DNA sequence: AAGTCCGTGGTAGGGCAGGTTGGGGTGACT
């Protein structure tokens, strides 16, 4: 995360941690959204331009993490991947379009002050939250950057106009991604960073005071680039392939 | 807040989400959030 | 603002449906 700050403790209780378990190395965010369901970018387990391929065994993830180094016992969690579902729309060379990825623990995770599932939009909260100029939280223990962090970071940035977002860029931006960050001329700066995809944009209802993952941490231009701003995956729309696969393959 | 996946196949964690046991649940808010409630404005 | 576009390859098979996938929305474009 550039420009952000240390996030407090529980502030991001569905903060998960994907790892590469050898060589280790911290590769991407994901997001809690059950006791044993985890949401991530598809980029973070298969992007071949990077010869990036990933399976179940290779990967380890870590929840309830505040410090991304030392180990906090009976606060962190570890659990194992029983299975990875890629989108199959998933397009990993024209523009990352549907960059999603769900990811079944072998074991539901217990919850406590520091590990709880963040809710998944409805129409409803779709239609309310997702306009320009309002903003969601993103968070991550990626590059501070174009040193990764100690601690989590957070950091609060608007949605923006869509003909902004796609002048912003040459990739063939579609309904799939949206994009956040300030304007040039809004003073204010902020951005996701390497190591940060794969993690949530999330949002809090003021209507019935909960949070609500709208985005995934999915592509950008550098980091905190003047006239770029960061690609986040579309949640709502595509919570109808979530659904098919929960239904046809969970527990 | 109302279900929309059955536990059997989703796990626990639904109807309780987006809650989170150190701030909402204590009425306690973060440092940062009364910037997002102002951005909705 | 009448409407029209969003599937047969592509990220990719065997096929023109549908699957974990071509829906409908922050709809977009005219
Ligand atoms: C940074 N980053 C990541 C992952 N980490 C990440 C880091 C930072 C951020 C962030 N800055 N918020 C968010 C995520 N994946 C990336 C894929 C491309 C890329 O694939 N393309 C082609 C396809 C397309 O992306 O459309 C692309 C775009 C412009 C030019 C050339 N190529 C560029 C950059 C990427
Ligand atoms: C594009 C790519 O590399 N995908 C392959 C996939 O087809 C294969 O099933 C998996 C397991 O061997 O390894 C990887
Ligand atoms: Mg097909
Ligand atoms: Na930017």
């Amino acid at each position: 995360i550039v420009e952000g700050s240390d996030a407090e403790i529980g502030m991001s209780p569905w903060q998960v941690m994907l790892f590469r378990k050898s060589p280790q190395e911290l590769l991407c965010g994901a997001s809690l959204i059950s006791d044993r369901w985890v949401l991530t970018a598809a980029h973070c387990l298969l992007y071949p331009p990077w010869d990036k391929n990933f399976t179940e065994n290779d990967l380890l993830v870590r929840i309830g993490k505040h410090s991304r180094t030392r180990y906090e016992r009976n606060i962190e969690k570890i659990s194992m991947l029983e299975k990875i579902y890629i989108h199959p729309r998933y397009n990993w060379r024209e523009n990352l379009d549907r960059d999603i990825a769900l990811m079944k623990l072998k074991k539901p995770v217990a919850f406590s002050d520091y590990i709880h599932p963040v809710c998944l939009p409805d129409r409803e909260t779709a239609a309310s939250l997702l306009q320009a100029g309002y903003k969601g939280r993103v968070t991550g223990w990626g590059n501070l950057k174009e040193g990764q962090p100690s601690v989590l970071q957070v950091v609060n940035l608007p949605i923006v106009e869509r003909p902004v977002c796609k002048d912003s860029t040459r990739i063939r931006i579609t309904d799939n991604m949206f994009c956040a960050g300030y304007k040039p001329d809004e003073g204010k700066r902020g951005d996701a960073c390497e190591g940060d995809a794969g993690g949530p944009f999330v949002m809090k209802s003021p209507f019935n005071n909960r949070w609500y993952q709208m985005g995934i941490v999915s592509w950008g231009e550098g980091c905190d680039r003047d006239g770029k701003y960061g690609f986040y995956t579309h949640v709502f729309r595509l919570k109808k392939w979530i659904q098919k696969v929960i239904d046809q393959f969970g527990e | 807040y109302q279900t929309f996946f059955n536990p059997r196949t989703f796990g626990s964690g639904e109807a309780d989400c987006g809650l989170r046991p150190l701030f909402e649940k204590k009425s306690l808010e973060d440092k940062t959030e009364r910037e997002l409630l102002e951005s909705y404005i």
